[PDB]
């Protein structure tokens, strides 16, 4: 066999690598993603089902699939579960009775042998009043430090200032990709 | 030679039952 | 990539119960294990071979993601193959059709006329209980359109949502006022129906 | 045959 | 197409005829009525030709009835081809005239018969014995007149074994359709030259030589151990038919034996072999073989006693072989392999088929009914079965668990907390009366007896008329034994079941309730919460009338129906 | 006892059909179709059909059902064994058994037929009887058949006289889920394929337990079989009388004895399969095959099939002896090997997902089969002591024989 | 409204299936083969209209595939069996010559134009021009 072709692509780029958008409802993450794909912040209804969007970084075409925090879109997370490579969690340091839940959530979505290769992916949502936690409350509560064979970085990023998503963008591809 | 073993030569009787 | 005409002929071709059964198990095996690398380029002549198979009597359990996956596409065709399975495998009883609210949501504002006549045909087609409930609003919006080609659409809409959540016809009241002297025969008889269902 | 025939013949 | 097949067949070119005669053969093949040619081909009916005269006796035979006038203008045809030097051509001729349904056409041809009678050639002596059943069968005065019963009695004595097999059997076939006046019974000397010839018979000549010795009566011991020696060999033949026969016809002359002498026990001993190579044979055959064995089973049971791994269903063997093999381990099952039943039955009860899954429950019930050693395995097996979340699964666990409550409550206490809480919203009628039932009867061990009776009491008054008078049954126990939790139940059942209940018999059972309380509640536990008696189970045996008359019909269409033979014909 | 013996078609049509007693009406063929149709919807489906007071009993065929309708309580074993007999002559004088031969052998079919059986009762059933008188391409009828020695035509002559033998071994193994085997049962098989000069009336010999019992010889390792079936023309009175087995052999291959007894011994193949199967995520095909055959026996063509799950896709293969394919169709995954030697211990790892979707209803746990075939082996240590071959005329005869071991109902219950 | 419309051929076979009532896969199966059973078990004189499990079966074939209509006991026969002609019309205009063989490799073109026609079971297009043009519309979307 003959590998050309393939040095040839890789030669001008050709990795893509994957994502997830989940986390609890009004945490950010369809924002999160919007501001991923289009770069503005857009109101738009709830998210029932569940939203597809690729970005384009670094020459790798980044694909999220936003998920909804809803009751009835929660369960529906397992089907995005089959062919995924990443998985983005989404916390609202802003919602503290919603907080628990989240942590919930996202126990239960790692919890999981089928997702296993994706690394955790927290993003600290609703980084624009004075309530929101630091880069380590947030962490230390949901404990992502105790999370093991689990690469979870901690990142703040605010859906209306747009500041730190190119951080968790940044971990997220040299999570995924490992070369130079 | 022939798959499921190989044909052997068959005797006549007991030679030693007389 | 196997085309729809081509997994006809196949079946066709065979005559024997067994014989069928196993071409049509190894037709939907290729096509399991092309949906999970998430292909995306024959996605139509998958979806066009799952719909000929469940409908010749086979199981499609496996074939519920790629069309929800498609639904939300932004191909014409894969599109309308998503909407095609939408309403022949997705039932309110199936359970796979909770996702698809956003995707209807989503598409109930395209600008197409086809996209979105589409997905107010399968709405109507599939219409569920917790469906309409999240869709009547949208229903109304488009009843008060002056569109002929959409009119009869929102009507058709309103009568299934009326049908499923007899609740819900409290809104669509005033949207119906003043509305008999539409010249287009479909519009006139949509108003007709939605009235005498009301 | 039977099927390609037309089903009015028009 | 027509009018040019009827040109063909009229010419004088042989090629031509045969061509004619082809497509005639294949039109009636498939699917045309070629009857209105058949006056046409009665002129190109004497050819020299074999192949020709061979497709013009099919259609005369074919077309006979269609168009008797029309066969006249063959007797002296069908005479002539008689005396044809040929044996192949005589036999043809033979065959063909008894195949010909024609009332005025057996009548002409009686002397043909008879001349065919004395055929010295084996083929066409055994052609001519055909022919003279045939037209037997179809006119028994007319066989009777031509006196052609002598010659088949005496083609038995005969060389030609397998054409005095052929009149053997033909021979029983006039006696079977006969009244039995002037049987044709044989002595002794008769069954042993039959048994002599029967070595040299063919595989078809062997089954008539057998069906003969099946209506024989044996009447001294000497005589029956010579008929069990003969028979002996014929176990060892490659023909399930043959098999069948002899073992047949060994359970009929064991009816004379004496248990006393070893022939006997050497007869058991060899009918098993025989028995595991039949349950190996092909799956035609193997539900005949499964209801020989059923039917010599209730007449021998020692025979299969050690048969216990052959009865397990293969995951390759048929529905009906499944079946059949489930109910042979029924029939068999015994204490030495109530474990193998235990774990085939549990085995069986994984498979997808609803009536197998079913099936295999009814049998585990029945065996655990019929042998108390294995109650306690059994209602284990039950208990999971209804912990494996299957509706049909719980269902049959839960009609089983009924099943021996009624015929083993003794011990049957320890079940009930487990079945208290046993998904019990199954709306099946028979899961449904059954726990209702376990419930009035059992309404000791559940300290929620009452709670639980109230969730079927409200729709009691609709539910069933079966179902409601176990459900005011149950009412009645739990008010009898705990009236004070029950006090308002009682009331409520009886007016739901005397106002609101316009069944008759359900009414009456209500009513004489609200009768029993209202005069002595006393009196109404030792009435109503009576001790009963022990449950007689239905035997599965047959009548030991029909056992014996089911022995001599072995091999018959009566024997897989499990049937009276004369209960089963038109 | 049947009324008349046709042969039907898969889309119902009758191939072909032939009255032999006239007491059913030929138009009750149709209602077959329908009531069959309505058996297997519900269940009731059986061999022997009954339509009112006639009984249609059909065999199913390679491509159309011999259905046999009977009217009176005839012979059900009788009308098997024809059918039987039957399909076998078809077979030899047909290579194939479908459609394309029962619509081109019409002429000699039909002549087949009415010679075969008439007024019910069969008359001739051997092949080289039949062929020997009735042929696709007439005299008077062999004397063969009108004369005691029906399976052996005399007359024949060739230029050596050579027999080649067949000691066919099936090893079937009951194995339940649980680890035991419950049903292991191997039957023999003694298959000649005589080819000489006239009717040599063959003198079969071999070290079975009861002859060496009554010779005094019983010491040895002999072969008890617990069923033991003769060919035709294997002579019964012999065989039960002394256990001679002398039988004139017959002109082609043919099944002289079929051994048929228990087995005792470990199995052949030990297969012990781990279903790591996750809850709709993947799933795990711990396959291990042992040999517990000799080590100087080598399992040729051995083909362990494990079922895999019914809507499983993308599966991987981490075996390290025998290539493993996964057929669609099949709907399991089969260890082939191309060469088994005894003793070998082959490990496999299977892994594949599953879909997102839970099925509907569930399919089952198939028995876990193996294709595995030794040559030259003989596990139940039979050796054939002789075979006496004596002819009238006079001739040294060079009979041959082979052992082959197979695997028959060698199936392991599922997990 | 119909309640469920399939095209079945007259050997069994079904060309077309479009059932407006969310029913269970066995359930629905069940009820096309019983549907299919009394088509094929009803002659040429039986009116075109059966009574089955109290909705207007009406079966009418103009060709060897058949096609059966369910609905409801509210409106008159005759306006389904005008539908269903209306729709046979349309589908040979928009097809040409349509035969047993085009229906087959036409599967998802004949479930566009029976959405495009009628959905839900109510009729959505009453001219037969107007929906040929938004059919040939779509189609040339691509
Ligand atoms: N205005 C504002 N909203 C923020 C900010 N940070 C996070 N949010 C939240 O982000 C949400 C945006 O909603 P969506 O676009 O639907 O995304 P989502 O948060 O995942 O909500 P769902 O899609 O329904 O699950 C808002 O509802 C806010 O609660 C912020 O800095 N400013
Ligand atoms: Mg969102």
């Amino acid at each position: 066999g003959n590998i050309f072709a393939n040095l040839f692509k890789g030669l001008f780029g050709k990795k893509e690598m994957r994502i997830l958008m989940v986390g609890l409802d009004a945490a950010g993450k369809t924002t999160i993603l919007y501001k991923l794909k289009l770069g503005e912040i857009v109101t738009t209804i709830p998210t029932i089902g569940f939203n597809v969007e690729t970005v384009e970084y670094k020459n790798i075409s980044f694909t999220v699939w936003d998920v909804g925090g809803q009751d009835k879109i929660r369960p529906l997370w397992r089907h995005y579960f089959q062919n995924t490579q990443g998985l983005i969690f989404v916390v609202d340091s802003n919602d503290r009775e919603r907080v628990n839940e989240a942590r919930e959530e996202l126990m239960r979505m790692l919890a999981e042998d089928e997702l296993r290769d994706a690394v955790l992916l927290v993003f600290a949502n609703k980084q624009d009043l004075p309530n929101a936690m630091n880069a380590a409350e947030i962490t230390d509560k949901l404990g992502l430090h105790s999370l093991r064979h689990r690469n979870w970085y901690i990142q703040a990023t605010c859906a209306t200032s747009g500041d730190g998503l190119y951080e968790g963008l940044d971990w997220l591809s040299n999570q995924l990709r490992n070369q130079k | 030679d022939r798959k499921g073993g190989s044909y052997s030569q068959a005797a006549g009787s007991d030679s030693a039952q007389s | 990539p196997i085309r729809l005409r081509e997994l006809i002929r196949t079946i066709r071709t065979a005559r024997t119960q067994a014989e069928e059964r196993e071409m049509i198990q190894k037709e939907c095996a290729a096509i399991r294990s092309s949906f999970r690398e998430e292909d995306n380029t024959y996605r139509c002549r998958n979806v066009a071979k799952l719909l000929y198979m469940h409908m010749l009597g086979y199981p499609a359990h496996f074939g519920q993601l790629e069309c929800l996956k498609l639904i939300a596409s932004q191909k014409f065709t894969d599109k309308r193959i998503g909407y095609l399975g939408a309403m022949l495998l997705l039932d309110e009883r199936q359970d796979v059709h909770l996702l698809m609210t956003n995707c209807i949501k989503n598409d109930l504002n395209h600008s197409t006329q086809f996209v979105q006549g589409l997905a107010l045909c399968t709405l109507g087609c599939m219409g569920s209980s917790e469906m309409c409930r999240d869709l009547a609003g949208e229903v109304e919006k488009l009843l008060k359109t002056s569109n002929s080609y959409l009119r009869k659409k929102a009507a058709l809409c309103a009568v299934h949502v009326i049908r499923k959540v007899p609740e819900l016809m409290e809104m669509f009241l005033p949207a119906t006022k003043n509305l008999l002297n539409e010249k287009n025969h479909g519009v006139l008889h949509t108003s007709v129906v939605l009235l005498t269902e009301m | 045959k039977g099927e390609n025939t037309s089903l009015l013949h028009p | 197409e027509i009018f040019e097949l009827k040109a063909e067949l009229n010419s004088d070119k042989k090629e031509k005829k045969k061509e004619a005669v082809k497509k005639v053969i294949a039109s009636m093949t498939v699917g045309k009525d070629v009857s209105a040619l058949f006056p046409d081909v009665v002129n190109c009916m004497q050819t020299d030709n074999l192949e020709l005269k061979k497709l013009v006796y099919l259609y005369l035979m074919n077309y006979a009835k269609s168009q008797p006038d029309m066969a006249i203008m063959a007797v002296n045809t069908f005479v002539k081809d008689c005396e044809d030097p040929n044996p192949l051509i005589r036999a043809l001729a033979v065959r063909t005239m008894g195949c010909i349904r024609v009332d005025k056409i057996t009548e002409y041809l009686c002397e043909p018969l008879r001349k065919c009678l004395k055929d010295e050639d084996p083929y066409v002596r055994k052609t001519a014995a055909v022919c003279v059943a045939k037209l037997h069968d179809i006119n028994a005065q007319l066989v009777e007149d031509q006196g052609f019963l002598d010659t088949l009695k005496d083609l038995i004595s005969d060389s030609n074994p397998m054409v005095v097999a052929n009149a053997v059997a033909a021979l029983s076939e006039i006696a079977e359709s006969h009244p039995s006046s002037n049987l044709l019974d044989l002595n002794p000397q008769s069954i042993n030259k039959l048994l002599t010839a029967l070595n040299e018979c063919t595989e078809w000549g062997q089954i008539f030589i057998l069906d003969c010795l099946a209506n024989y009566m044996p009447k001294d011991d000497r005589e029956a151990q010579s008929i069990c020696e003969r028979v002996t060999p014929r176990l060892s033949h490659a023909n399930s038919a043959v098999v069948l026969s002899a073992v047949k016809v060994l359970m009929k002359f064991m009816e004379m034996l004496s248990k006393d002498l070893d022939y006997y026990g050497t007869l058991l001993k060899k009918l098993a072999p025989p028995l595991v190579t039949l349950l190996s044979a092909e799956p035609e055959l193997q539900y005949v073989a499964l209801r020989n064995i059923n039917l010599i089973v209730q007449k021998r049971p020692e025979i299969l006693k050690h048969e216990m791994k052959v009865f397990f269903v293969k995951y390759n063997d048929p529905i009906y072989v499944k079946l059949e093999k489930l109910d042979i381990m029924i029939r068999l099952a015994s204490q030495a392999n109530i474990a193998q039943v235990l774990a085939e039955l549990r085995e069986y009860a994984t498979e997808v088929d609803v009536d197998f899954v079913r099936k295999a429950v009814r049998a585990i019930g029945r065996c655990a009914i019929k042998v108390e050693q294995s109650a306690e395995r059994c209602v284990s097996t039950l208990l999971d079965l209804i912990q494996t979340k299957v509706n049909y699964v719980v269902q049959e666990a839960i009609v089983v668990i009924k099943d021996i409550f009624r015929k083993y409550p003794n011990k049957y206490e320890s079940v009930i907390a487990t079945l208290c809480e046993n998904l019990d919203s199954l709306d099946e009628p028979e899961a449904r009366a059954a726990m209702i039932w376990i419930v009035g009867e059992y309404a000791e061990r559940i300290d929620n007896a009452d709670e639980l009776l109230e969730s079927f009491l409200e729709g009691f008054h609709d539910k069933s008329t079966q179902v409601q008078l176990q459900l005011l049954t149950a009412i009645v126990k739990l008010f009898l034994k705990k009236p004070t939790e029950t006090q308002e139940l009682v009331q409520q059942v009886l007016s739901l079941a005397t106002q609101d209940s316009d069944n008759p018999d359900l009414r009456d059972r209500g009513y004489i309730y609200w009768r029993l309380l209202s005069t002595d509640p006393v009196a109404a536990k030792e009435v109503v919460l009576a001790e009963k008696p022990l449950i007689s189970e239905e035997t599965d045996l047959i009548e030991p009338t029909l056992l014996d008359e089911l022995i001599c019909y072995i091999g018959t269409l009566a024997s897989v129906y499990h049937k009276p033979p004369s209960a089963f014909v038109e | 006892s049947a009324s008349a013996v046709y042969v039907l078609d898969l889309k119902g049509k009758v191939l072909i059909c032939r009255n032999y007693r006239g007491d059913v009406d030929m138009s009750e063929v149709e209602h077959f179709m329908p009531i069959l149709m309505e058996k297997e919807e519900e269940g009731m489906l059986s061999p022997i059909l009954a339509h009112g007071g006639v009984r249609f009993m059909w065999i199913k065929h390679n491509n159309l059902y011999l259905v046999a309708t009977s009217k009176k309580n005839a012979c059900v074993s009788l009308v098997f064994s024809f059918l039987y007999k039957v399909v076998q002559v078809f077979s030899e004088y047909f290579k194939e058994l479908e459609e394309e031969s029962i619509r081109d052998n019409f002429v000699i079919i039909y002549e087949l037929l009415d010679e075969l059986m008439d007024f019910g009762y069969p008359q001739t059933t051997d092949s080289k009887i039949l062929q020997e008188y009735i042929t696709q391409e007439a005299p008077r009828p062999p004397a063969t058949v009108t004369n005691a020695v029906s399976w052996r035509s005399e007359g024949i002559k060739y230029r050596k006289n050579e027999v080649f033998l067949d000691v066919i071994e099936a090893v079937n193994l009951l194995v339940s889920a649980n680890g035991n085997v419950l049903r292991s049962e191997i039957v023999g098989s003694i298959k000649m394929r005589v080819f000489l000069s006239g009717m040599p009336e063959l003198r079969l010999g071999l070290n079975d337990k009861v002859l060496f019992d009554n010779t005094g010889r019983g010491k040895s390792k002999s072969v008890e079989l617990e069923d033991v079936k003769f060919h035709q023309c294997v002579r019964l009175s012999r065989f039960e009388n002394d256990r001679t087995i002398s039988f004139i052999p017959p002109d082609g291959e043919f099944e002289l004895m079929s051994y048929r007894l228990n087995t005792h011994v470990k199995p052949l193949i030990w297969i012990e399969s781990v279903i790591e199967k996750h809850s709709h995520s993947r799933i795990e095909y711990m396959v291990k095959a042992k040999s517990q055959f000799k080590r100087r026996s080598t399992a040729n063509n051995v083909e362990i099939h494990i079922p895999v799950p019914n809507d499983a896709d993308s599966p991987k293969f981490k075996t390290t002896v025998g290539s493993v394919k996964w057929v669609p169709e099949n709907s399991e995954i089969v260890w082939s090997v191309k060469s088994f030697p005894g003793g070998k211990e082959y490990l496999m790892r299977a892994h594949f997902g599953l879909p997102s979707v839970e099925a509907e209803d569930k399919e089952g746990k198939p028995p876990i089969s193996v294709k595995f075939e030794i040559p030259y082996f003989t596990t139940s240590g039979i050796q054939v002591r002789y075979l006496k071959i004596i002819e009238k005329s006079g001739y040294q005869a060079l009979p041959w024989v082979r052992y082959i071991t197979q695997n028959g109902d060698y199936q392991l219950r599922t997990q | 409204m119909i309640h469920f419309i399939l095209l079945f051929s007259r050997q069994g076979k079904l060309r077309l299936q479009k059932w407006y009532i969310t029913l269970p896969d066995k359930e629905r199966k069940k009820i096309t083969r019983e549907i299919v059973q009394i088509i094929l078990s009803r002659g040429h004189r039986t009116s075109s209209f059966v009574d089955w499990k109290e909705l207007k079966l009406v079966y009418k074939r103009y060709a060897s595939l058949y096609f059966c209509c369910a609905i409801e006991n509210q409106d008159n026969e005759l306006l389904t069996l005008e539908i269903v002609h209306r729709y046979v019309e349309l589908l040979d205009k928009y097809f040409g010559n349509v035969c047993e063989l085009d229906i087959i490799f036409n599967f998802e073109k004949a479930y566009f134009i029976l959405d495009e026609f009628i959905i839900g079971g109510e009729i959505q297009e009453t001219s037969k021009k107007i929906a040929v043009k938004a059919i040939e519309d779509s189609d040339m979307l691509q």
